[PDB]
């Protein structure tokens, strides 16, 4: 492999360089709301897929395995990105620089306000923990490799260990004690359980909007949805 | 799949 | 507070003695298994397990401190997670099989008796294989199960501080176990990561399991108990 | 709720 030979600083810099851009929304009705989000997330998916190939160890996997991991974690990846963008905008969600929404606006779509609150709560957790960008890109890569790893693998677990070592190295650099290192590592990884939860609630809600045909969904998004069913 | 193409592409 | 003052050993011992018993099913194994009968056995089993779980939760260090409303909230959110990780733990030394009860051991073939269940069976089995591969210890298991209880509903939420404090304590406990086991600091971090990443999958199985229960309910296959309907009406 | 009653006693 090529990921395992890397050092902690090389891993971070590689992930930082692989970071997708922050896209803009096309310049609120229930249909207009879902329309903006669908269009935005659709374009985000394309950048995510190319970001995934720049994740150390992901390219080593077979095509079918790469597909499986992305189908499983794509909404988790989108959400943790959203939460990260909205970190210094408390009470608000930064879907795009020209699209900053608060919980009130989430009420324009039925069942969405619950997901919004979960997203806002995650953002407050990142803010309270004072999450670093170097830590963020590690967590996002962990989600990609881990979320669908048990629906299949020693290679993926090897990379996951490397990202764990990478995380710890970042905390040691910040001057955190060993006790503070384990504890914050635990705090970070426990959030992934909630991000998974938000993804599943969001996945069902997307299927809901799909059924009501509130807006027509893209071929790509419908493919990702038909993987969780 | 569109996913296959994008991953290849 | 009582939880914060405990050491790692007193933490483990408290959790180990708080462990609920392994219940039996009413499986009279001359019946082949109907989709209704299968769901009937599992529901009756899980319903009796719920009662023991509630009293187990009250013995989890720090849980007693919380308000009733928070107690209710944490249990409503994590009850299926607790059941599933308990099931997976029971089925650890039974490869390709799920030990719902000592008199109820099922493989994925029998899981096909219920529509939409074999997918959940395979996930539970894969989790069991992972526990087996990691050589998971009982001391680590009781820590993980307690982590699930306190963490799963903490971000749906004044004093979220106390919950995080106990979580940090259980984290310290897990590290101490790996240290005494002779694992290096690198191995301690990695194993800690591997364990906590399982909880993401346990959350997933619970959510897929939660939806499948709402399916069986509206499909009227086998009627659910009043307690189970309460737990489901808290999760959509 | 049964859960509240069982949590009480
Ligand atoms: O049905 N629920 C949809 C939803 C939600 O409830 C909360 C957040 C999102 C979303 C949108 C864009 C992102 O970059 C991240 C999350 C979404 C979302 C996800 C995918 C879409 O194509 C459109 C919207
Ligand atoms: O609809 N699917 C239900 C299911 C499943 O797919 C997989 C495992 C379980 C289960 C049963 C008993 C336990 O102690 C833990 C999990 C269950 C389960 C959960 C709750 C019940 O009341 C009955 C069965």
């Amino acid at each position: 492999s090529l990921a395992l030979s890397l050092t902690a600083d090389q891993m971070v810099s590689a992930l930082l360089d692989a970071e997708p851009p922050i896209l803009y929304s096309e310049y609120f009705s229930e249909a207009s709301m879902m329309g903006l989000l669908t269009n935005l997330a659709d374009r985000e998916l394309v950048h995510m897929i190319n970001w995934a190939k720049r994740v150390p160890g992901f390219v080593d996997l077979t095509l079918h395995d790469q597909v499986h991991l992305l189908e499983c974690a794509w909404l988790e990846i989108l959400m943790i990105g959203l939460v990260w963008r909205s970190m210094e905008h408390p009470g608000k969600l930064l879907f795009a620089p020209n699209l900053l929404l608060d919980r009130n606006q989430g009420k324009c779509v039925e069942g969405m306000v619950e997901i919004f609150d979960m997203l806002l709560a995650t953002s407050s957790r990142f803010r309270m923990m004072n999450l670093q960008g170097e830590e963020f890109v590690c967590l996002k890569s962990i989600i990609l490799l881990n979320s669908g790893v048990y629906t299949f693998k020693d290679h993926i677990h090897r990379v996951l260990d490397k990202i764990t070592d990478t995380l710890i190295h970042l905390m040691a650099k910040a001057g955190l004690t060993l006790q503070q290192q384990h504890q914050r590592l635990a705090q970070l990884l426990l959030i992934l359980s909630h991000i998974r939860h938000m993804s599943n609630k969001g996945m069902e809600h997307l299927y809901s909007m799909k059924c009501k045909n509130v807006v027509p969904l893209s071929d790509l998004l419908l493919e990702m949805l038909d993987a969780h069913r | 799949k569109i996913l296959h193409r994008l991953l290849q592409d």
